[PDB]
């Protein structure tokens, strides 16, 4: 019925839009590994400065 | 007629007319732009006997009319035409008087400016209508989506329009029209059924089809494979059953007819697929927000009822762009009452007043006012 | 601005969904009574008929 193609279309789209909002949440935790990344990567660096450090010293 | 002096607003779509009062949520009169005339002369009396006849009048009279379109693909034939059918949807079906109430009217993309320039001159002195204003199908279209950043794909029954807008801007220099419409899936359908052994000419035998073409037909995932598997198809294929009582049976044709806008080369079009006119759309604007115009892309028009479109866009706009962002098409449903939905939005404002295109500033000014008053 | 007025229209056409039910329901009701009344109808004009033939054929041989 007409009553009935509506309720797919507000269902499937409010699931669609679910899953999309799911993948958006998923790509800004990626961008979070990303920061967190770069953050172990500039401490360790600076770990090595620090033992180049004791060592001129 | 309301008691209170609001605006008219009216969709003269390139297909169909959608007319009611500015508030309302839905177009009240709302009929296909088929114009019908008689056949033959007059020698009865007592009955008819009338020339015009348009809108549901014509669909029950179609076999005794020569059924003629007054626009096709923007082009205008004859404005004593539209002069006659706005009459008929003002007095006949709107049962409004132009004289109180302003007009908000949606003109189709890129229309000529001396079409408008003589639209508007007819209209002012035929008619009475107090203020003005006309605007594009593709903002009309964004309104109703609500979200200013995107590319309208207006699939009228003339032409078919690419027009990307960013952050509530357009694009000109990225808009193009291509002449694949309804008017091309009928032509093409009634070949393919000529070789199925049923040749018609005639306009009811079109409509007949394009009703077809609402109710049956697929947008195939992958075309010969499909054709394939549709050699038997005894489950695949599907029938119809015509208003006379015989039972018309279509296969693969079912997607192999609106296929044809996605490959032009069957009946003979330098331009490739409408994908294919979206995608450079994209490209020829700046790099940076064409990934926006990916997950931002919307599709309007009647024709958008069929199923098939969303999944067949995304897939080939994946294959041809790069597959990292993800692409969503939105599409809400009767989507073709959507312009006019956006004609009353702009009357639900205080602001739109401060632009109606009044009667002296076209007396002042002429025709040519509206070069400065709408652009 | 405009699109949360849109999202609110759509939700009054949504509960209306139900009221776009009603007459049809009630349209409904009304073909379910006017078919259980034509049951009887159509039982009592059957007996008439067999009556009216009855009459008939006493005319027929009576003739
Ligand atoms: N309910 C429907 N289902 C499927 N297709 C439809 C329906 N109503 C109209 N159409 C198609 O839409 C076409 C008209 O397009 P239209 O909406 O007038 O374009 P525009 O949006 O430019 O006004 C017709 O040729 C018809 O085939
Ligand atoms: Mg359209």
């Amino acid at each position: 019925m007409d009553a009935i193609k509506k309720k797919m279309q507000m269902l499937k789209l409010d699931k669609e839009n679910a899953l999309d909002r799911a993948e958006q949440a998923e790509a800004d935790k990626k961008a979070a590994e990303d920061r967190s990344k770069q953050l172990e990567d500039e401490l360790v660096s600076l770990q090595k400065k620090l033992k180049g450090t004791e060592d001129e010293l | 007629d309301e008691d209170e002096t609001t605006a008219l607003v009216c969709d003269n779509g390139s297909g169909l007319v959608k007319a009611g009062f500015a508030g309302d949520d839905a177009p009240r009169a709302v009929f296909p732009s088929i114009v019908g005339r008689p056949r033959h002369q007059g020698v009865m009396v007592g009955m008819g006997q009338k020339d015009s006849y348009v809108g549901d009048e014509a669909q029950s009279k179609r076999g005794i009319l020569t059924l003629k379109y007054p626009i096709e693909h923007g082009i205008i034939t004859n404005w004593d035409d539209m002069e006659k059918i706005w009459h008929h949807t003002f007095y006949n079906e709107l049962r409004v008087a132009p004289e109180e109430h302003p007009t908000l009217l949606t003109e189709a993309p890129l229309n000529p400016k001396a079409n408008r320039e003589k639209m508007t001159q007819i209209m002012f002195e035929t008619f009475n209508v107090p203020a003005m204003y006309v605007a594009i199908q593709a903002v009309l279209s964004l309104y109703a989506s609500g979200r200013t950043t995107g590319i309208v794909l207006d699939s009228g029954d003339g032409v078919t329009h690419n027009v990307p807008i960013y952050e509530g801007y357009a694009l000109p220099h990225a808009i193009m029209r291509l002449d694949l419409a309804g008017r091309d899936l009928t032509d093409y359908l009634m070949k393919i059924l000529t070789e199925r052994g049923y040749s018609f000419v005639t306009t009811a035998e079109r409509e007949i089809v394009r009703d077809i073409k609402e109710k049956l037909c697929y947008v195939a995932l992958d075309f010969e494979n499909e054709m394939a598997t549709a050699a038997s198809s005894s489950s695949l294929e599907k029938s119809y059953e015509l208003p006379d009582g015989q039972v018309i049976t279509i296969g693969n044709e079912r997607f192999r007819c609106p296929e044809t806008l996605f490959q032009p080369s069957f009946i003979g079009m330098e331009s490739a697929g409408i994908h294919e006119t979206t995608y450079n759309s994209i490209m020829k604007c700046d790099i940076d927000i064409r990934k926006d115009l990916y997950a931002n892309n919307v599709m309007s028009g009647g024709t958008t009822m069929y199923p098939g479109i969303a999944d067949r866009m995304q897939k080939e706009i994946t294959a041809l762009a790069p597959s990292t962002m993800k692409i969503k098409i939105i599409a809400p449903p009767e989507r073709k009452y959507s312009v006019w939905i956006g004609g009353s939005i702009l009357a639900s404002l205080s602001t739109f007043q401060q632009m109606w295109i009044t009667k002296q500033e076209y007396d002042e000014a002429g025709p040519s006012i509206v070069h400065r008053k709408c652009f | 601005d405009i699109h949360r007025k849109r999202m609110e229209k759509d939700l009054n056409e949504l509960q209306a969904l139900i009221e776009a039910h009603f007459e049809n329901r009630k349209k409904e009701e009304e073909e379910l009574v006017s078919l259980k009344d034509r049951i009887e109808r159509r039982r009592a004009e059957r007996a008439e008929q067999q009556r009216i033939r009855n009459e008939r054929e006493k005319e027929r041989q009576n003739r």
